[PDB]
């Protein structure tokens, strides 16, 4: 014995407000709860980022040709750089598996444990499986020196630099460097 | 009161550790070279992804290994000193930075044996003379992180800094029972022994182990891991191991 | 449509 | 070679998560989540076109385009 | 209007189209194919960073006008129906409701090696030709259908998988560093060296000699 159930007022407001707000925008300012941004970052300096993006929305396949002598050699490189990719891709692929099934044995095996400690590996804290933290290794800290060096270009190492201030601006993990 | 920890099989518990330090000298190949010349190339003519502008360059850069490895009195103390025409000749092993690391050595006794490949320390058994991996057993009321620092500060010291990502096991065994061990009386209804391994990484700092309890500690990557250990004990972790 | 719309949208108040 | 690195830090935190698979999921505000984009329209290891709807999102990001 | 001749496609696996979201590029079209077809006439799709609990494997395409691609399946095998019920019949045939009703579903093993065609959709960036990106993969899998499988060729050039697993084998280290012998040296243009003062502006240019492990008379 069960019957319709009746709406909540929460549904309803959602509903409308949205109309109310499909013009206007909830992310424009300090409308939102925000604070300002690391102060290395400039109204230029997002205009350098603006004005050149801008640009490249505006690309297109009509924008651009390419001479077909430029194209041919284009897929003999980038079709034996993936060729030796391919081997090395579908490796993990063969690597994860096994590494796998190492979880899968222990974890039948977890089971055949006493009470006391059987309790914590399941009912552990989630600050400790909780780690995203780096460390002094990191592949990207343990081989820069080398790795800067390996490339053809700095301007592709300059990729990686201006990339970590961004993000060094998000996270507000930079500070007056 | 002492009893060791048991399973609903029976079995023994014992905690126990892998450590590694990451390898130094990385090989990239050609093609993960290669496009670094092309791509960049044919940017230049089409220009069909982002560039950077000018405004976003201007600001310091530091290397974090430069400043930080100048001060580390490893990277500092040189053991091998000789005297030249004014500037000298020097020499440090035992280090981690990756130009005084040798790119051919024999040295298993030190890290640096094989700077390319990882590898893992291993460790006499006084009562064989076979390569294992440190153990100890589990008491009843005391736990496995716990248990896993009691052998920290047994072996180590604090002389010897790790950093301890992993608080679940990452690999479990099951061997026959020692022959020694027959005469606790505690063994004889338990049935088993079983090693729940944890996993950690070396840091800032250089092996010694208290000969009292192990004593001649070597290295060994994942391939040549066949060589010092049997093959009952290969078969068990090498689908989980990296040679990186 | 798409990115295209949070970057007219965001980023023109925090210039100022 | 990078990309053969990370299966041992991706592996151990597998037995920590108990899963096969593992991601990072930020989740962004505004600003900051227009220039985790920049970063990777520029990345040396991938070149990219991006897609998405008008509202920011618990992004889900593989660890190796990642860094600090 | 398409034309194959002019038009030149390939795989890559770092250049990409990124999505936020799983439904954030429109399904720009649809594509019927056995996946039996691919894996011999391509590589094997790649994992799923997209995709979560719809496709199974994706695949990275470009285009002789710089134009990205990607295909996968959607909601083809049981990793998002569900394990098919051993128990329920698949013959009641809607005795029970219709919306209740379950048709059974294949595992991905069993349909990767499929003949059977199942539509796979494609996601591109702004404006790409992908009218011309269908028939060439129409087309060039008519070829390689007969041809080869990719696999093996790749076992031919390179060898097959090596994990350094056998206990039975013997391997062999590797000791000699990539450092020393790449740089930038290699990739500038030829007739051509660093200017001797932007050797030494450029600390990163300056050469190493690998440190030799000196005798030991002299600690
Ligand atoms: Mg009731």
């Amino acid at each position: 014995w069960n019957k319709k159930g009746k709406v909540n007022e929460a549904t309803v407001q959602a509903r409308k407000e949205k109309k109310r707000l499909k013009e206007t925008n909830q992310f424009t300012g300090d409308y939102t709860g925000e604070r300002p941004p690391h102060p290395w970052l400039s109204a230029k300096r997002l205009r350098s980022i603006m004005t050149q993006y801008q640009v490249f929305a505006n690309k297109n396949r009509l924008n651009i040709k390419v001479d077909k002598k430029d194209a041919v050699e284009m897929k003999k490189q980038f079709e034996e750089i993936g060729a030796h990719e391919y081997y090395r891709m579908r490796t993990e692929q063969i690597i994860n598996e096994k590494n796998n099934q190492v979880i899968d044995q222990i974890n039948k095996e977890i089971e055949t444990l006493p009470f006391n400690i059987y309790e914590e590996i399941t009912k552990m804290p989630k600050d400790k499986i909780y780690n995203f933290n780096t460390d002094s290794n990191s592949p990207y800290i343990l081989y820069f020196e080398q790795i800067a060096r390996m490339f053809d270009e700095e301007h592709l190492t300059k990729l990686k630099v201006s990339q970590r201030l961004q993000k060094l601006a998000e996270d507000k993990l930079g500070e007056n460097d | 009161t002492t009893r060791y920890a048991q399973t609903k099989d029976g079995f023994r518990v014992d905690v126990g550790l892998v450590i590694n330090r990451y390898p130094i000298f990385l090989n990239l190949e050609k093609y993960e070279l290669d496009r670094m010349k092309y791509r960049t190339f044919y940017q230049k003519k089409y220009k069909r992804h982002m560039e950077i502008p000018e405004d976003l360059t201007d600001f310091n850069f530091k290397d974090p290994q430069m400043e930080a490895e100048e001060t580390n009195i490893d990277n500092i103390a040189t053991h091998f000193i000789d005297l030249g025409a004014g500037e000298k000749i020097e020499y440090c092993e035992s280090s981690k930075y990756y130009r005084k690391v040798d790119p051919e050595v024999s040295d298993a006794r030190s890290l640096q044996y094989a700077p390319c490949h990882r590898t893992y320390l291993l460790m006499k058994d006084p009562t064989i003379n076979q390569y294992v991996f440190p153990t100890r057993p589990v008491l009843d009321r005391e736990v496995l992180n716990e248990a896993k620092l009691l052998l920290w500060e047994k072996i180590s010291n604090l002389k010897f800094q790790v950093s301890h990502t992993a608080v679940i096991p990452n690999f479990a065994a099951r061997r026959d029972f020692y022959e020694h061990e027959l005469s606790n009386p505690m063994n004889r209804n338990l049935k088993g022994v079983k090693t729940f391994y944890f996993i950690a990484t070396h840091v800032q700092g250089i092996p010694w182990i208290n000969p009292e309890v192990y004593q001649e500690y070597l290295w060994t990557p994942k391939r040549h891991f066949q060589n010092y250990v049997p093959k009952e004990y290969y078969e068990q972790f090498i689908n989980a191991m990296h040679d990186v | 449509s798409g990115l295209d719309a949070f970057i007219q949208l965001t980023v023109p108040y925090w210039l100022t | 070679m990078l990309n053969n690195i990370f299966i041992f830090e991706k592996y151990l935190k597998k037995n920590n998560f108990k899963k096969n698979k593992i991601i990072l999921k930020k989740k962004f505000t505004p600003l900051r989540f227009f220039l985790f984009l920049l970063s990777l329209f520029l990345t040396p290891f991938n070149c990219m076109f991006i897609i998405s709807f008008k509202i920011n999102n618990k992004l889900e990001i593989n660890f190796e385009s990642y860094l600090i | 209007d398409l034309d194959i001749s002019n038009y030149e496609c390939w795989r890559s696996y770092d250049k990409m189209i990124f999505k936020t979201h799983k439904h954030a590029a429109r399904v720009v079209c649809k594509i019927n194919l056995s996946p039996r077809a691919l894996k011999h006439a391509f590589g094997i799709g790649s994992d799923v960073s997209r995709n979560s609990d719809v496709s199974t494997r994706e695949y990275d395409f470009e285009d002789s006008n710089l134009d990205s691609f990607l295909l996968y399946d959607y909601k083809a095998t049981t990793e998002y129906h569900g394990n098919n019920d051993p128990n329920y019949d698949y013959q009641n045939q809607d005795q029970v409701p219709p919306k209740k009703r379950k048709q059974q579903h294949p595992t991905p093993q069993e349909f990767w090696e499929s003949d059977e065609p199942h539509a796979f959709r494609v996601n591109c960036s702004n404006y790409a030709d992908y009218h011309k990106f269908k028939k060439w993969i129409q087309t060039e899998i008519e070829k390689r259908a007969s041809e080869k499988s990719y696999e093996e060729k790749i076992i031919e050039r390179f060898g097959p998988y090596k994990i350094y697993d056998q206990y039975d084998q013997k391997y062999d280290l590797v000791k000699e560093p990539s450092v020393f012998k790449y740089g930038r040296e290699y990739y500038l243009e030829k007739g051509k060296k660093f200017s001797e003062k932007e050797m030494e502006e450029n600390p990163y240019l300056k050469p190493i000699k690998p440190a030799k492990q000196m005798e030991d008379k002299y600690r």
